[PDB]
RNA sequence: GGGAUAAGUGCUGAAAGCAUCUAAGCAUGAAGCCCCCCUCAAGAUGAGAUUUCCCAACUUCGGUUAUAAGAUCCCUCAAAG
RNA sequence: UUGGCACCUCGAUGUCGGCUCAUCGCAUCCUGGGGCUGUAGUCGGUCCCAAGGGUUGGGCUGUUCGCCCAUUAAAGCGGUACGCGAGCUGGGUUCAGAACGUCGUGAGACAGUUCGGUCCCUAUCCGUCGUGGGCGUAGGAAAUUUGAGAGGAGCUGUCCUU
RNA sequence: UAUGUUAAGUGGAAAAGGAUGUGGCGUUGCCCAGACAACUAGGAUGUUGGCUUAGAAGCAGCCAUCAUUUAAAGAGUGCGU
């Protein structure tokens, strides 16, 4: 139940009753809209679109994401709001208590709830075997020619193959991670931010994805 | 089967309804619904029931005795009723009831508790003696062996949630 | 951060002036210990005199590590050198006169005969 | 429980049954249970 | 935390008027099996679903232009490479 | 495993250890569940079910092995060319130098020691890890998706209470 | 097609051994005077008498092991120390 999307702001740190170190990640959670209502009779299964930021309006000859072409802007019309950057969708509400149009708002969610944030990781490219994965590295010294390779890739005749799945070197990053059993440390609704506590995926100024813990 | 086609069965004051295959057998206490062996059929004259196997086949001739036995034990159930009563052995061993279930303090730093179901009664006496009744022997036999289950006899004292009249084997361990 | 290998000045007066640490105890893989941690040691330098001699393989309890300590606050705080105290398996001391500072954090570990024998707990 | 190969009377109260496709012994000494046959 | 099991423990029960966990029938039972949790996924050629956008005027019969909705070329860039 | 045989390979199929990276079996080292016990409890013993995960760091040797020092819930046994040198090393081993013991009249020899002694290769194909384009998915698009399937995780200590 | 067998996916790898699995053939002795079953009917006597053994009277071992109260009775079939 009571999910929400917004964009991670940065990190900071505030001072807990009885006074601990309680390091925050900021997110900013504004224009919320519900923009359609998925239906067990009409798509197979129950859950609620929201869509999140704020385009600008359709123009001709628009030259980038900034503006709603029209088939997203006729979506966004069907319900009464403005076109938004981005649209995802949540299973874990209950559809009956939400309703076309409406604003999902920033408290929503209490100061004490268990949440699970949804981000897509920070990007790192092309990376090797022991950055990607955590391998050991062969002796800096000692005549050694064996630095920073992947070590065997297999057997010998008995496979004559490679298995999948070997951990070889590649891009690193840009995943979808969900961190679970974080807690809002506090709400602003003027500021429409939620505190949560410790760090979530992504790179500053991200999407992020909060939602009740499954747990 | 001797006992399928020799001992023959007896109603006593009760309604059995060989509704095709399957049988249902009521009385004082309730009444009994179990679909029996197909291939058997059942001659029923006043107040008895006899059944009887077609092929003298080691198969027919086994379930001829089962399904005789069967409905003897729902008439016999039905009319009697079926009662085992169990002995709790062990300082500070308790039985209590909570209202359709039934609670055990058998040293287990934590009360256990059985709920009752339906054609079940639970009771209690001297809060030692738990006593389960009801129409079928294969659910109060169930029960029964559910409720010694949670602490069976142990060896060298005896202590244990015990079938009244069982004999346990007591070992000499020694301090 | 004290691993296997480290050397550490002993602050008390049981005999052993520095130890070396044979491992960590706490459990399989465990590496590095800091204040409240229990190592197995090697006194490697001993007084002439006293209870541990030159060579013995005993129990000693960090005090006062270089790497320091986090609070739960976010307040740190930091020694200018290593020690150790050789307890008695009993999490109490073999000496009698603990020299030097101690972190307040052994007296979560129930070093309470440690604690409050030393002259500053901080 | 004795499970082997050779599963044969111990007692005179024990019983050679046959459960499961498997030929056991049961005896009321529990030694004298077997289990393969 | 569910579902089904292994070794095991059984209840009812004949073969074998007794006994018997088994044949018929009904339970219970493991870090293991299936689900639950995380991630990828309709090239899933079986290519799925929902919402929204675009919609004509020549034909001498489209084997049809060029355009809509939408993209891109090219240019300023980085949270991405 | 030590062997037997001589079937592939001498117009070359690099042999020991270690490193890097694993993967599989179960005759299971730990953890999970059991039966029996000459099991009073904590401790054990033995057998059964179970391969999900886990299964230490040092001293000495080139060592595998082994012994020892400290740990650990445990420090499992095996296969994969005694897995893996177009991934690394090069201490052992098996050229040319020198020496000791010993044997030989001698040249020299010993699986007896001892010191020293060049480890080449720009990846075509399959395979593997990452990333693009084409066409298809019976109009042309933007976005949100279901989940057939697939992968990942899966360990465990101590203390307090009862 | 006819007649039988197998229930183990045996068929679609092994052995010593182990087994109220199952079908066939013959021998054989119990029997409506009524075996086999628990047939819930009695079980003991002088008498462990004698070696009586840690005292031990179906168990640490030589049995001497006499008739039956009795429709059927053993100085106790037998679990035991
Ligand atoms: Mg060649």
């Amino acid at each position: 139940t009571k999910g929400i999307l917004g964009r991670k702001i940065g990190m900071t740190q505030v001072f807990g009753e009885n006074g601990e170190l309680i390091p925050v990640t900021v997110v900013e959670a504004k224009e919320n809209v519900v923009l359609q209502k998925k239906t067990v009779e009409v798509d197979g299964y129950n859950a609620i679109q929201v869509g999140f930021e704020d385009k600008k309006a359709y123009k001709k000859d628009a030259k980038s994401n900034k503006y709603a072409n029209k088939p997203a802007e006729g979506h966004a019309k069907k319900a009464d709001a403005a076109p938004k950057r981005f649209i995802r969708e949540f299973r874990n509400v209950d559809v009956d208590a939400y309703e076309v149009g409406q604003e999902v708002s920033v408290d929503t969610f209490v100061a004490g709830d268990v949440i699970d944030v949804t981000g897509v990781s920070k990007g790192k490219g092309f990376q090797g075997a022991i950055k990607r994965h955590g391998q050991s590295r062969g002796p800096m010294s000692h005549g050694s020619h064996f630095h920073r390779a992947p070590g065997s890739v297999g057997m010998a005749s008995d496979a004559s193959r490679v298995f999948k799945g070997q951990k070889m070197p590649g891009r690193m990053g840009g995943n979808t991670v969900t961190v679970q059993n974080l807690e809002v440390v506090q709400v602003d609704t003027e500021n429409k931010v939620i505190l949560v506590k410790g760090n979530v995926p992504g790179p500053k100024k991200g999407l992020v994805e909060i939602r009740t813990s499954i747990k | 089967s001797r006992v399928g086609k020799k001992i023959i069965d007896i109603p006593s004051d009760v309604t059995v309804t060989f509704d095709g295959n399957h049988v249902t057998v009521k009385g004082p206490k309730g009444e009994l619904s179990r679909t029996l062996n197909e291939r058997m059929t059942f001659k029923q004259e006043e107040n008895t029931i006899e059944v009887v196997r077609p092929s003298d086949s080691k198969e027919d001739r086994t379930n001829h005795g089962t399904t005789r036995a069967l409905l003897n034990n729902m008439v016999q159930g039905v009319s009697q009723g079926y009662v085992k009563v169990l002995e709790l052995v062990g300082v500070g061993y308790r039985a209590q009831m909570q209202g359709k279930d039934l609670i055990l303090n058998v040293g287990y730093s934590h009360p256990v508790e059985i709920k009752a179901e339906e054609n079940i009664t639970f009771s209690v006496e001297k809060n030692t003696v738990v006593k389960v009744e009801g129409i079928s022997k294969e659910q109060v036999g169930a029960l029964a062996s559910n409720i010694r289950s949670v602490r069976p006899p142990e060896p060298y004292k005896g202590k244990g949630i015990r079938y009244q009249g069982e004999y346990v084997r007591r070992k000499e361990g020694k301090t | 951060m004290i691993q296997q290998e480290t050397r550490l000045k002993v602050a008390d007066n049981s005999g052993a002036r520095e130890v070396l640490t044979i491992k960590v105890l706490g459990g399989s893989g465990r590496k590095t210990a800091n204040i409240g941690d229990v190592i197995v040691c090697t006194v490697k330098n001993a007084t002439p005199g006293g209870v541990v001699k030159k060579g013995d393989v005993v129990k000693a309890v960090i005090v006062r590590t270089k790497s320091g300590v986090r609070r739960n606050d976010g307040s740190y705080i930091k020694f200018d050198e290593n020690a150790c105290v050789i307890i008695r398996d009993d999490k109490g001391p073999r000496g009698t006169r603990i020299f030097g500072p101690v972190a307040r954090e052994l007296r979560e570990g129930n070093f309470m005969k440690i604690v409050s024998l030393a002259p500053e707990v901080l | 429980m004795k499970v082997r190969p050779s599963v044969k009377p111990i007692c005179e109260k024990c019983k050679v049954i046959k459960r499961k496709g498997k030929v056991m012994v049961i005896c009321e000494n529990p030694k004298h249970k077997q289990r393969q046959g």
